[PDB]
């Protein structure tokens, strides 16, 4: 009975693997967007830009 | 009188040449601003150069 019950534990661990997989798949996009936001704010920090480019 | 009128004329053209010195809305010779602080590093450090009014 214990050996048969272990299959649900395996299923839960695999479901958790899939969940962190989806979370990392979105975290890649989050890090890329954060890098682009730092790009924009960093370029905007320069005082030599005219009001339109800013 | 002719040399005096020529002197006033060259002074006017010098003022116009001073007014027209700017690149994309900013200038280091017109005196529009005391300085422009260009970017220096990824941490937001700035490479400033003071404007030299002309």
């Amino acid at each position: 009975a214990t050996a048969s019950s272990l299959n649900s534990v395996k299923d839960s661990l695999q479901r958790g693997q899939s969940t962190i997989d989806v979370a990392l798949a979105a975290g890649d996009t989050i890090t890329d967007l954060l890098t682009k936001m730092k790009e924009k704010a960093l370029a905007a920090s320069d005082t030599s830009l005219n009001t339109a480019s800013f | 009188n002719a040399l005096k009128a020529d002197f006033e004329s060259l002074r006017d053209q010098l003022q116009k040449a001073a007014t027209n010195a700017k690149f994309n809305g900013v200038s280091l010779a017109d005196g529009s601003t005391t300085k422009l602080s260009f970017l220096a590093n990824e941490d937001g450090s700035n490479f400033t150069v003071t404007a030299q009014t002309l």
